[PDB]
């Protein structure tokens, strides 16, 4: 029950609204399952909720799909108490098992087993889980909390996440405002964002940016939602590297090739 | 390539070797007391 | 033993079907479009069968991994690995004759087929390298949410594995079918909701709500009916105001 | 200081390495897009010697050639024990990134399962691959260096946009192979001296203008050692360095 | 002396042996453009006995007929306290050989990812055994030769090039058994008084002109082995040094 | 035994054969479907002087090679570390005499190269505790089918190729021969009528001998077999002579 706004920074587009949706959705703890773009709102989002975890209320443990190589996935998947597995030694608790009570972090990598999708239907299942020779069921709890990035219907359509894999998942959805649509903040985080760049710089004095800048920023399409641009404006910042100095430009499309 | 424990590679003990590191790990004053006291009955221990 | 009933003919036929079907222990399989509390259905029948002394308690088949199927029908082995020296048994035996909910049996594995029918048609307790096999007449019955005989088409499971369940699969009608209580059903979830929502009361919805009830498609047919309904609570948070809309399609992005 | 070696005329290596020097307190991430046969890991080291941490760690490790799956579980870590048949994580890069930063060679091939898991290393960086430990970051910068095609992965969508952006915060484009070509006579000769010298070849044989023309005729993709190599190549040709220098060779397979 | 194994009096062998002596002790890395069968295995001990270091061996037996796991987790040996499955400090060869030469053979079948780890060794030459720990680099040439066309097969784009270079110092051919014509009847009488020596023969009997135009038909697939072995079965179908050489059984595996 | 090398090629190759047989060279040998190869060897084996010798014929593919040398090795251990003497060793319990290689065909290279030249000194043959000495057992293994090209499929180490014996074992069909056939045939006619302890070899028609003078009989000695066999159930009566030249158990008829 505090603040921690952190750098949760340019929602001057609904995505305020967003927020406060997502404040109507703090309390409850059911599912989570979110939408938008990656590395973009996203994770900022995830700490977002985090936050919207009550700071008492545990382990934000993070889900990095992305991971898990192959198999024993499996091991801390379903757990692996027995032997021949993790080392045997303890009950080895799964990251499943680590979180009791903690964040369902899952993150929406679209990876490929629909074979995990359906142990995580049983993850989310009677609140249970049942380790590698896991000798008895164990009925567990935990926050769940996902996002996507993608067309989960068309998927469906797509028969590419497993129908229930959004069956069970998303008791509603959350979608972030694109930056082609957010589009609010944008001088406003623009600022806050070249505010820190020019801080870790220690540059001695704000450059200050030209107009023309602006304009290209409205023209920008910044695909990349909230970082692309940011790591734009840190790249102003360098490209720059002068205190007080106004800007006129902008540094994104290093591809762009040289002139 | 899929990783793990795998079966693979038993008897009785004895502390022969044991009593024998007791001894080593005493100290030479009372090791000496008990090798006394040990080679009394062995007749055929000097 | 007691869930959200579906309250109907169809339903109500389902439950009579089942209680047919209900100090019977002979194997058997569900048939479903979807699964209309697959679970729910199961595990009322493990609460109701004499297997209700029993270990009415499942086992979530097709979860499980590769190497291990042995342990998997027969517990934690003493002789696989040089680590466990104890011969822990089934998670049938750990059953053996409770009820044991053989579900996630459309995703389950070939050869993993291959041996625990052969098993379970014919086979004691024959574990790793083992003196003598015992029997656990474990309260035997499956599930498919999907066509098997579709998959005999594709005959990707065992003749044998048509065998397998020793009774008529029953289903339950589809949500497009049965939409038989949705009304008093939508309501009890509504309840729900609200407790859960810790909401005051249910002034109500829209009758124009109802309608769109009535004319909903209903794919996650037993989940979505609830589903949306507390999320239209939640999306609302509003009481005193009916649900005059109800959260669509959270696929579904507004303007 | 990387011996300074590596010299290229073109003020442009230069201008990449100025680049470079802004970019040596500088801690963030950086794609170079580099050469087949170009020597973007020397370029790095001489980043390194430079670095805003120099004294920090300097590990090459790239993934292209991760025949293992599971190679990668381990650079993401290992449970002490995990799955079995071994002690602890064999942490090395790991070690190198706190207190360090990332480089890596032609980050084409990753599973993309695993670069993702890389990104979420590089947003926050848990103790990974840990069998289940509780997480933990390595103060680990980053730089990127590849001969690939960057728009031919974006059409592959071979970096995704959560990776292609936080992945990516600088772009060195080694200049061709033939696009230095004052800096080729530069670090050319270069090599010639280093050569003559610690081949203790008696004499240095110097070097033919018309096989200095036909070197600089090489468009010679591959430079990296690549033109040490066709160098030793040549000196071979050569064969002692005594005489005034002619016989350069290029094309090995060639048999007489 | 090396007891001159395969001692070609043909001036194309002659000449091989003449560079093979002048590089051999160039311990350094070398691209042999050769075959198993012509002349296999045939060099690399002389040139190890040649090698710098006397004193030092020749380990080799980096033949790639191993396809997955065992080719690298012997190449790199493994770890000890970590492997899939041993407590083996298996320090690979690569430990094994000191002083002396080692060859990697079968080259082409390797794999990218080997041939980037190689070559890498071929370049950074410290490394961190598989498992993961200090690198650590050995002094000493590198040695290896195939039977294919590895400049196609980098224009089929299947190996590290920079391998196919960085070893590629010069391209050595070696006869083959088409190669091999006029010294081939000297060959002939030499591994004839070897086999009557072996076989107990009395000696070499005679030859005879349809045995001799036989064997010249004969196209000879294999070069060496095939010289041997079809000795073998040719004196097996003679069995006595009276008659003069006529039963020549050029097909072994002939059927019936 | 009765090879009845009726063949007469099977004569002087028998000849041959056997003139191998004292020499302990490495034996490689192309086998029929019914070659009776087991026979040849084992005639081979006792015209050895390692008549009496070891002849440990290897099946090989029964193992795990993830325990590969640690069979073709073995392992010395006692004690307090396991319970019994120690391992017999597989090159050292064929140690002596025969050594003979069956199950070789479809085999794993892992054997293909762990058995690679790992005679050439052979000194390296008992390890993991299992104390290293060199050895001589006449090395065998046979049963050849693998065509040249499977060489050319690479998959026949040609190590080994190069590594075989010099020369290969030639086996003609049970189509080749035809001869010993109502003989050998006879022979395995009595001999299950003993072992069927029947009253006596009623006999066979011509009829059943025409339809067999018409066959290739791939499974040569075992097709010999088999249709005595299936044709000697189907007569279930000793009285008059036979008629049929059983084909094959597969016709539902
Ligand atoms: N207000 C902001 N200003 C500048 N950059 C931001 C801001 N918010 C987020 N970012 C950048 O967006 C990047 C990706 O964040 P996010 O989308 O949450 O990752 P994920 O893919 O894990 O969701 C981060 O690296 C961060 O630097
Ligand atoms: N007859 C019922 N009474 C109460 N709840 C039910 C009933 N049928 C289904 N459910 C609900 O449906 C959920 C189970 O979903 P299920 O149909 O098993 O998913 P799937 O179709 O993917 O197997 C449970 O949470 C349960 O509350
Ligand atoms: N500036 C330089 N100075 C010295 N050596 C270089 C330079 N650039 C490239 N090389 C050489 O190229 C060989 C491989 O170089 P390079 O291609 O940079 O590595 P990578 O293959 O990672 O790009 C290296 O061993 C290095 O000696
Ligand atoms: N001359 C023969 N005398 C007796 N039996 C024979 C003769 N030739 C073949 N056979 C029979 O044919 C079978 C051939 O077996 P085998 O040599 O193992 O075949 P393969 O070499 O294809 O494995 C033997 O079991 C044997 O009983
Ligand atoms: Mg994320
Ligand atoms: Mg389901
Ligand atoms: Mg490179």
């Amino acid at each position: 029950m505090a603040e921690y706004k952190d750098n949760l920074l340019g929602e001057a587009n609904s995505f305020l609204e967003v927020l406060e949706q997502v404040s109507h959705l703090a309390p409850l703890d059911k599912p989570v399952l979110i939408i938008g773009e990656r590395g973009t709102g996203k994770e900022l989002i995830a700490s977002r909720l985090h936050y919207l975890s009550s700071r008492w209320q545990g382990p934000f443990i993070s889900l990095n799909c992305a991971a898990l190589n192959e198999n024993l996935l499996d091991s801390e998947l379903f757990g692996h108490e027995a032997g021949a597995f993790t080392g045997a030694q303890k009950r080895h608790p799964g990251r499943f098992e680590r979180a009791d009570g903690g964040t369902l972090f899952l993150d929406e990598l679209a990876t490929a087993p629909m074979m995990v999708q359906e142990k995580l239907l049983r993850v989310i299942e009677y609140g249970e889980l049942e380790r590698v020779g896991g000798s008895q069921p164990l009925q567990v709890n935990v926050r769940l909390v996902c996002a996507t990035n993608a067309d989960l219907p068309a998927m469906v359509n797509e028969g590419t996440f497993r129908a229930d894999l959004l069956d069970r998942l998303a008791f509603d959805v959350v979608q972030l405002p694109p930056l082609r649509e957010r589009e609010s903040d944008i001088m406003l985080m623009a600022e806050y964002f070249a505010i820190q760049m020019c801080r870790e710089i220690k540059l001695p004095l704000f450059p200050g940016f030209t107009e023309r800048a602006r304009e290209t920023l409205l023209n920008y399409r910044w695909p990349g939602n909230i970082r692309e641009l940011k790591n734009v404006v840190e790249r102003s910042v360098y490209r720059h590297g002068t205190s007080d100095y106004p800007l006129d430009d902008i540094i994104i499309d290093p591809f762009k090739r040289r002139p | 390539m899929k990783q793990g424990l795998q079966l693979r590679l038993q008897l009785a003990m004895t502390p022969q070797l044991q009593q024998a590191i007791r001894l080593l790990q005493l100290s030479t004053l009372e090791l000496q007391q008990e090798l006394q006291q040990a080679l009394e009955s062995n007749p055929l221990l000097e």
